[PDB]
């Protein structure tokens, strides 16, 4: 339906005709200066910005779009073509490639007609990759919404790396030598997978049939920097009935190494079959990667952000069903919006919880997980892994600066327990599968839930009596809350007046503040994270007048309560995340005191 | 398996119209087509040195490509036929192309047409000595399934062979007005007995007539053909198919 | 020239042949008497003096190594065939060139470097027996017995499928003993890992000695390793000639270099910096600047990574001295002991950290395992032979890994006896091991030995015992406070140079004065002790902190002050660990 | 992805072929003053 | 890949020019009373037509077998074609001035009953002057003789002995039942279906001598041939408009016992 020699041209005039004013208004031929650096070898990789054929050709981005493939190969030739333009220079022969390269052009001038097989391929004149960028009218893409129809397209999609391998050169054009002839032959590979070739096809030895054996040459032949990696879903776009769901992507050339897993990256390229019969053939898909990027209210909402009671009513809008413990719903928001990282500081507030099961332990970290804009939930995989040969992160990593809801914390391995010990110490992960210490970057927030074991809790028996956990590691914890199945009659018959209503209305009772929607809760946390508070040197002072007194109580006490500097830069952390919470930059007297109230409470709460 | 563009022939056709279109010219072109219009007549004649004149790559390719590249000119005259009137080029199934001009080297002599200008335009000029019976040949038969309501079409163009039975073996009648046919006669060249040597032997060389160019050659006329020399299924006869005939 | 290359065989010898013979640091010449004396046909070269000589044969002979070696071998043959023209070699002489490209960093290495001579500082993780490679196969029909041989072809063997006396089918089977095989031990390398910037994901790679070179590096050995970058297919089958896009890349060794520093300007300013009077406490202070109030602990730790000198006892008969300092830290749970090892752990190189718990990752032991080679994996304590080893949780460790630790502290060496032979695995490791009170806290009044129940033995080849505990004093927490609050709102770089400079360089030796001072000190602790008394072994690690201190002052003797200092921290120690 | 086949590109009878092409254009007759 | 079967296409089905032709041994390298071996000719490129049937010519080829030579070059002997001492005795006989007498007697002494037809027959084999006149037409420098009367009498032993006696010498009957026959002959090769023309033993004897028994017995296309044949050397076929002519200058001597238009053509006659 269209020349692609008349296609050539306009994107040759394009290529060499396209400028903008670059800084200081400097009219510059963006992608001319880039071939010039690329005619220098100065360039290998040359992004191309789809918006500039925009700038003067839409209808060229959407045919440019309607087949990615097709239009990738005909810029690539064209510029191809305008190479010895825009050279003025012979810089030095990098590497052999570039002098083989010379010396096949050299030998090809050497010779008229000429057979289509007598020639090289046009892969082989290269060392420029060349790739495009997703136009900003293109909206990112969900994976979900990427099936077999948007096939052979370019697209946009944004997601997590579950797993990336290790850089290896895949070939790009196989290179021969006839046994008797000595001529060379070519190969380009397209498919994972390939036959070498045995008898060569020159003229030569095609006229002699001398059984001229082609033998392989990786000199001659050329390769290409390549990895494998699986995206997945963002925590966003899955619904909380569905799932994520896997892309596997083929990154190759300079974009190799761009990305770690756990990474929160947006990629666009092409999305095309794979070949590793009933009324068709049936073929793995995947998504060639072009570019890679690795990413990071009204009025009244601000006089409800100003009200005194805003935080608790965030609050009491964590589980509203769950009756009580409202206490620790405040709690939970103060790890959601997490600590500041001020220079660093440990910004992430890991808050274990242990008490008799049946006491909405579970359904917390199921609600911490629908509201928490990125999460991960476990039981106790979570640590990463070398499979059999790729990095396979686990939930831990995953979480990324979300948080780990890990259920069943004290039935976990012990392994798994001194790994999260580094996570809560270094916020990394180091794993050996072959004796290789891979350190991969966890930060993130862990929020622990475990059951005494031998049924419910004896205050008889000391901490860590009925739980089988290490105490050091307990003490690592920001916050440690126990929950006791105190059978008190009115109380437990107010829980039970809860139930009832929930089951005559699927529906808590009437709160004094209703709960507010998840999203609204998620774009408070979000303009939380905005602000990193500073602690003024005034407040220290009354910081650690109330950390001595609280250290005092602790010498009083019988049993140590853990108290030490882990506890008061924890009492920091909760402070200026309370500052957060109030959209002030300061934390205040009020903040410091309260995160001693909610660290007496817990400390109570060992009662 | 089945063509969707082609950009050559695109092209091609393309360039044809393109010189056909002659009114910013001349207008000789274009009065021509007024004129067959006018005479009823389905048979543009056209001198190849003009089309060398207009593109010598095109009329090189004419000439060394003889099947594919009138198939275009005949569309783009259709078409160009089509925009002076629809319902006249509606009339004809198809059209015809006529050459003339100097031919350089494909301007020879039965004697001298050797296998060589096979699938290449000839411009050969002799005496016509065998002349067969005007005879129609069908091209397009078109058949009728009354039970299953269906009607289908055959060509067979340069291709037991008639059909009549469907595949579910049905009976087929024949639609005789909807299918086509077309006149066809055969006749023998010879070279002009005056400059022929006696040493040699004779070289005769068939043509193939359609169409309005069926009667116009008799036996002993001096005429100049310019045709498509091609092969024969089977070692193999060869005819040349006219494209247009000339008494010199 | 050879195809698509700038290669002239004559030409690039001859360039070769004269950089022996012309050279300026001539030394060529003089080696190539020693193997012409010795017999080893083998002439090591280093590359860089090629690139000093002539870089462009130098481009030329990394660019084209396979190729452009036979040349230089031709040029040092026929050299040899000239300077001592006479002579008997079993074989003519080869070369093993090194040292031409730091591009160390194997994390970052590309196809471009394909068949290009390369060398990489790393440390060899596993080894393997030298695989016998076939080379020339003879073989002998089942029927008539035909004798009849293949000579290498192209790594597989063709069957000949068919005989060559009485030609039946295929009866001629291979003879493995008559056939003929090579040497090609495979090795496994680590990049090396201090080298890498970021550590996140540490590289190895195989590496293959091809009949030479074979079994010369044992594991553990942080070494250069100079050759060929090389990649191949491999089949998706071993039936089917079907092969991966992507080639598996390894190399093939062709010398191993067992392994000035800085500039002027550093010597210059660490030298400038030990003339400081305080620059033993300003050190010890600016160690590990988190940490408050902590100054005999940082002396000690100062004075473990300086280290005593090391000492030759071969001609005493006496053994390997113990040059290398271990402390313990022993004191309360939260009070910086974790910090204080991952800070000096992150800050001085070639070093390790571990736990007390077998459930560490890295382990603190080597033993055998398959995959299925059966194949030695080293350890943490193995793996910092001359680096420090940092261990967590000291006190909670099993009775076998105590024997190990008593065994290494013992002779600064493991051995294991894998399968049944034994291997004595040298480990002259600085221990710093970090234990917490049993029970909640550390109980007042009980001895280390009661709060810790370890071996008595095993605790006191521990030089250093040094006892930290967090007071109930609220003045100190109010200090503490402030003090971590104003952290909340000199560079390791200098430090660590520093220490590496006197490692390298200063080397204390006695003096007499340091030695009347010892022995003056150890008599009165002896007459101290005469009413848990003095012991040699006291006199041991006085002697290694006196060595330690002299070093830290860079006077390159052991002076008074050094034992003056040791004394004092030797009794504060004591004063830490002093119950009675 | 194998959907696309890449073309294969590059007594001695190729000796003999310019054994004939040199005897064809380079022979010589005649003499010098002819 | 169907099976066997396979659809030809034409459009590109490259040829060239084709042409057979059939190569007979000389009437001198024949052994004496031997029949002339044919080799098949395989003509394809310009080469091909550039010969006619009746020239005597020298071919460079390829031996092949199916049993054929493929040709590669073509002479023709388009003029001309001996030991010193051969020619001193010829010079030596002329020089007798009893030649004729000797010629005349010496021919054929094994037959009987011959007296002056013997002096004619040498005349005939000696043959005219093939003139070239000054207009540049031509005129038969051969010579030919009718024998009528008795088949008893053994004039085929004369016409066998003057045939092997004649550089080429060629015997045949009016009836002789060659294809061609005589001369020429035109005809579609039914294994091949295409149009073979074929010389006849006059343009074969082309230069030389023809016997030719029972010359009243002529075919009919053949009496029509030997007309122009005799009174111009030449065979005409005629394709429509073209007519390709055959060279038979020949000498003709004819048997017969009993067409009269050809007897006034003849340049002599005897009765036996
Ligand atoms: N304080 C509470 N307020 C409201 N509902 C509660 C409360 N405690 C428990 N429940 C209800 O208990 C029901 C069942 O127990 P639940 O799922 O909370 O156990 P759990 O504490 O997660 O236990 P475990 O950790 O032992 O598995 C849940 O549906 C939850 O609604
Ligand atoms: N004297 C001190 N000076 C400075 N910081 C201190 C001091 N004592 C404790 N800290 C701080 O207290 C915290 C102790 O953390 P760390 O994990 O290193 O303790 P630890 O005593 O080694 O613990 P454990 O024995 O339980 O593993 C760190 O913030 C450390 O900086
Ligand atoms: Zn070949
Ligand atoms: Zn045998
Ligand atoms: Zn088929």
């Amino acid at each position: 339906l269209k020349d692609y020699a008349l296609e050539k041209e306009k994107v040759k005039k394009f290529l060499q005709e396209f400028y903008q004013d670059d800084e200081l208004g400097k009219k510059q031929f963006k992608y001319g200066n880039q071939l010039v650096r690329l005619a220098h070898r100065e360039q290998v990789a040359l992004y191309v910005d789809l918006d500039d054929v925009a700038e003067d050709d839409p209808e060229l981005v959407d045919s440019i779009c309607e087949n990615a493939r097709r239009y990738a190969k005909l810029f690539a030739d064209a510029v191809q073509e305008l190479l010895p333009q825009y050279k003025e220079r012979e810089v030095v022969n990098k590497d052999v490639l570039d002098v083989y390269i010379e010396h096949r052009l050299m030998m090809e001038q050497r010779s008229m007609v000429r057979s289509p097989q007598n020639q090289y391929p046009a892969e082989l004149m290269r060392r420029f990759e060349l790739y495009f960028q997703g136009p900003s009218s293109n909206k990112p893409r969900v994976i979900r919404e990427v099936r077999a129809d948007s096939v052979g397209k370019l697209v946009t999609v944004r997601g997590i790396v579950t797993r990336v391998s290790e850089v290896k050169p895949k070939m790009v054009v196989a290179t021969y030598t006839c046994d008797q002839c000595g001529a060379e032959t070519y190969q380009p590979i397209q498919s994972p997978t390939f036959m070498p070739l045995i008898m060569c096809p020159s003229q030569e030895c095609q006229t002699n049939r001398s059984g001229g054996r082609l033998y392989l040459q990786t000199r001659g032949s050329r390769f290409i920097k390549f990895q494998e990696m699986k995206m997945q879903e963002h925590s966003d776009q899955v619904p909380v009935g569905n799932i994520p769901r896997s892309i596997t992507v083929l990154v190759e050339g300079e974009n190799t190494r761009i990305a770690q897993p756990g990474d929160h990256v947006s990629v666009t390229g092409i999305f095309l079959p794979i070949l590793r019969v009933v009324q068709g053939l049936l073929s793995e898909t995947y998504l060639e990667a072009h570019r890679i990027v690795k990413m990071n209210l009204t009025r009244e909402e601000l006089r409800q952000i100003a009200e005194e009671d805003f935080y608790e009513k965030l609050a009491a809008s964590i589980a509203p069903e769950i009756y009580g413990h409202e206490d620790v719903k405040k709690a939970l928001l103060l790890l959601l919006v997490g600590g500041v990282d001020q220079s660093k500081i440990r910004g992430n507030i890991n808050i274990c919880l242990m008490g008799d099961p049946g006491v909405a332990k579970s359904q917390l970290l199921s609600y911490i997980d629908r509201l928490a804009p990125r999460s991960q939930y476990t039981t106790g995989g979570l640590t990463a892994a070398v499979l059999r040969l790729t990095l396979e992160g686990g939930a831990l990593v995953l979480a990324d600066q979300g948080v780990c809801c890990i259920d069943e914390f004290d039935k976990m391995a012990e392994a798994d327990r001194t790994a999260i010990h580094e996570v809560m110490e270094q916020q990394t992960i180091s794993i050996a599968k072959a004796g290789i210490l891979t350190t991969l970057n966890a930060r993130c927030s862990i929020l622990a839930a475990a059951n005494p074991a031998y049924g419910r809790y004896n205050p008889r028996r000391s901490l860590e009596q009925n739980i089988q956990l290490p105490a050091a590691l307990l003490s690592r914890f920001d916050l440690l809350w126990l929950i006791q199945d105190r059978p008190d009659r009115d109380n437990d018959l107010r829980l039970a007046q809860h139930i009832t209503y929930v089951h005559q209305h699927s529906r808590q009772p009437p709160s004094q503040f209703e709960p507010l929607d998840m999203k609204l809760m998620r774009r408070y946390i979000a303009m939380c994270r905005e602000k990193q508070p500073m602690v003024p040197e005034s407040l220290a002072d009354y910081i650690t007048a109330a950390y001595v007194e609280m250290r005092r109580e602790a010498w009083a006490s019988k049993d140590a309560t853990y108290t030490s500097a882990r506890t008061l830069l924890a009492i920091l952390r909760l402070s200026t995340a309370l500052a957060r919470l109030r959209m002030v930059d300061v934390v205040e007297k009020e903040d410091v005191n309260e995160a001693i109230r909610l660290m007496e409470m817990s400390k109570d709460s060992l009662l | 398996t089945v063509v969707l563009d082609d950009v050559e022939l695109r092209e091609a056709q393309r360039d044809y119209l393109d010189f056909l279109d002659d009114e910013e010219d001349q207008g000789i072109y274009q009065s021509k087509v007024r004129e067959l219009i006018s005479d009823n007549q389905y048979r543009l004649i056209v001198n190849v040195n003009d089309l060398r004149r207009k593109n010598e790559k095109r009329a090189n390719r004419l000439l060394n490509n003889a099947f594919e590249e009138l198939v275009a000119f005949q569309r783009a005259l259709k078409d160009f036929v089509a925009s002076i009137d629809a319902t006249y080029a509606k009339q004809y199934e198809e059209f015809y192309v006529g050459l003339e001009g100097s031919f350089g080297s494909k301007h020879v002599s039965p004697r001298t047409l050797t296998s060589c200008f096979l699938s290449c335009v000839v411009c050969v000029e002799g005496i016509v000595t065998k002349c067969s019976l005007v005879r129609p040949k069908v091209v397009r038969s078109v058949h009728y399934c009354p039970a299953t309501k269906k009607t289908i079409e055959r060509r067979y163009s340069d291709l037991s062979v008639y059909p009549t039975k469907d595949e579910e073996n049905n009976p087929l009648e024949t639609e005789y007005g909807l299918s086509v046919y077309k006149d066809h006669q055969t006749i023998t060249i010879q070279e002009m007995p005056e400059k022929a040597p006696a040493g040699q032997l004779p070289r005769s060389v068939d043509v193939i007539l359609d169409d309005d160019l069926v009667d116009k050659a008799k036996p002993g006329d001096r005429v100049q053909v310019v045709g498509t020399y091609r092969c024969l299924p089977g070692t193999f006869r060869t005819v040349l198919i006219a494209c247009n005939v000339k008494q010199m | 020239v050879i195809w698509g290359t700038d290669v002239n065989v004559a030409a690039c010898k001859e360039n070769f042949q004269r950089f022996l013979q012309r050279f300026i640091d001539p030394l060529y010449m003089q080696r190539l008497g020693e193997i012409n004396v010795i017999g080893e046909p083998f002439l090591n070269v280093n590359c860089e003096h090629i690139k000093s000589f002539d870089k462009n044969l130098y481009r030329q002979l990394i660019s084209y190594p396979q190729e452009v070696i036979p040349t230089f071998d031709m040029a040092v043959n026929e050299i040899f065939f000239d300077r001592y023209p006479d002579s008997i070699l079993e074989h003519q002489i080869q070369v093993r060139p090194f040292n031409a490209l730091k591009t160390k960093n194997m994390r970052n290495l590309n196809p471009e470097d394909i068949d290009q001579l390369i060398t990489i500082s790393g440390m060899v993780i596993r080894t393997s027996q030298l695989i016998p490679e076939m080379q020339e196969a003879f073989f002998q029909c089942q029927v008539c017995a035909h004798t009849t041989r293949v000579e290498m072809d192209r790594g597989r063997i063709a069957e000949p499928s068919v005989c060559g006396r009485c030609h039946t089918t295929h009866s001629m089977a291979l003879i493995h003993n008559r056939s003929l095989f090579s040497d090609k031990q495979m090795i496994k390398l680590q990049e090396s890992p201090e080298d890498m910037p970021a550590g996140q994901t540490p590289h190895t790679v195989i590496l293959f000695a091809h009949n030479d070179l074979v079994d010369k590096v044992q594991p553990g050995d942080r070494v250069n390793v100079t050759g060929i970058y090389r990649a191949v297919p491999i089949r998706v089958n071993p039936r089917v000639s079907n092969v991966k896009s992507v080639y598996k890349t390894h190399i093939d060794v062709i010398h191993y270099r067992k392994t000035k520093l800085f500039s002027e300007k550093r010597v210059e300013l660490l030298k400038e910096l030990s003339r400081k009077p305080d620059i033993y406490e300003r050190l010890a202070s600016a160690l590990a600047p988190s940490i408050y109030e902590h100054e005999d602990i940082k002396k000690g730790i100062l004075l473990q990574l300086f280290g005593g000198t090391r000492k030759d006892f071969s001609h005493t008969g006496r053994g390997k001295f113990r040059a290398e300092i271990n402390i313990l830290l022993c004191g309360d749970p939260g009070t910086s002991k974790s910090q204080l090892l991952q800070y000096v752990y992150n800050l001085v190189p070639r070093g390790q950290y571990t736990s007390g718990k077998g459930s560490s990752a890295v382990g603190l032991t080597a033993y055998v395992m398959k995959d299925r080679q059966l194949v030695l994996q080293t350890g943490a304590l193995v793996l910092s032979d001359n680096g420090i080893c940092c261990i967590d949780e000291f006190d909670k460790m099993n009775e076998s890994t105590r024997s190990v630790l008593h065994e290494v502290m013992e002779q600064q060496t493991l051995s294991i006896a894998k399968a049944g032979i034994i291997c004595q695995l040298n480990a002259r490791t600085s221990v710093l091991a970090a234990a917490n009170p049993i029970e909640s806290q550390w109980n007042p009044k009980k001895t280390t030995i009661e709060n810790i129940q370890l071996p008595h033995t095993l605790l006191s080849r521990f030089d250093l015992i040094f006892l930290m505990l967090d007071p109930q004093d609220e003045a100190y927490d109010r200090r503490l406070a402030h003090h971590l609050v104003a952290l909340y709102y000199l560079d390791m770089a200098v430090l660590k140079d520093y220490i590496a400079y006197a490692h390298s360089t200063i080397m204390p030796r006695l003096s007499e004065e340091a030695s009347q001072a010892l022995i003056e000190a150890y008599v009165d602790m002896r007459k101290i002790g005469s009413s848990v008394s003095a012991y040699p072994r006291q006199l041991e690690s006085l002697i290694r902190l006196a060595e330690a201190h002299a070093k830290v002052r860079l006077s390159n003797k052991v002076e008074a002050i050094d034992v003056e200092e040791a004394k004092r921290l030797h009794r504060e120690a004591l004063k830490q660990s002093a119950t009675d | 992805s194998g959907f696309d086949d890449p073309g294969i590109f590059y007594a001695r009878k190729s000796q003999l072929q310019r054994r004939f092409k040199e005897f064809l254009r380079q022979y010589r007759v005649g003499t010098d003053r002819t | 890949c169907p099976l066997d079967p396979y659809f030809i296409m034409p459009d590109k089905c490259k040829c060239v020019d084709f042409q057979t032709l059939k190569l007979q041994e000389l009437p001198d390298a024949v052994p004496h009373g031997e029949m002339p071996r044919h080799m098949q000719l395989y003509c394809d490129r310009y080469l091909c037509d550039k010969v006619v049937p009746g020239n005597r010519v020298t071919i460079m080829g390829i031996y092949s077998i199916k049993s054929y030579i493929r040709v590669l070059g073509i002479q023709v002997d388009t003029d001309g074609s001996v030991s010193p001492q051969e020619e001193e005795e010829f010079r030596r006989l002329a020089a007798l001035p009893n030649v004729y007498e000797v010629i005349s007697k010496s021919i054929a002494p094994s037959i009987f009953g011959g007296t002056d037809m013997k002096k004619a027959i040498a005349c005939l084999l000696f043959g005219g002057s093939r003139k070239r006149l000054p207009d540049g037409l031509t005129r038969r420098g051969d010579i030919n003789l009718l024998m009528l009367g008795d088949p008893g009498t053994a004039k085929s032993q004369l016409l066998k002995f003057v045939e092997k006696c004649s550089p080429i010498g060629v015997y045949t009957s009016g009836k002789g039942s060659s294809a061609a026959g005589l001369t020429a002959s035109v005809m579609r090769d039914p294994s091949s279906r295409n149009f073979i023309m074929e010389g006849g033993a006059m343009v074969l004897a082309d230069g030389g001598v023809v016997c030719i028994d029972e010359f009243d017995k002529m075919r009919e296309d053949d009496r029509v041939a030997i007309h122009e044949a005799m009174e111009q050397q030449t065979i005409s076929i005629a394709k429509a408009g073209i007519t390709t002519t055959l060279n038979s200058r020949c000498s003709v001597l004819a048997a017969a016992n009993s067409m009269p238009t050809i007897l006034s053509r003849f340049d002599m006659i005897f009765i036996v």
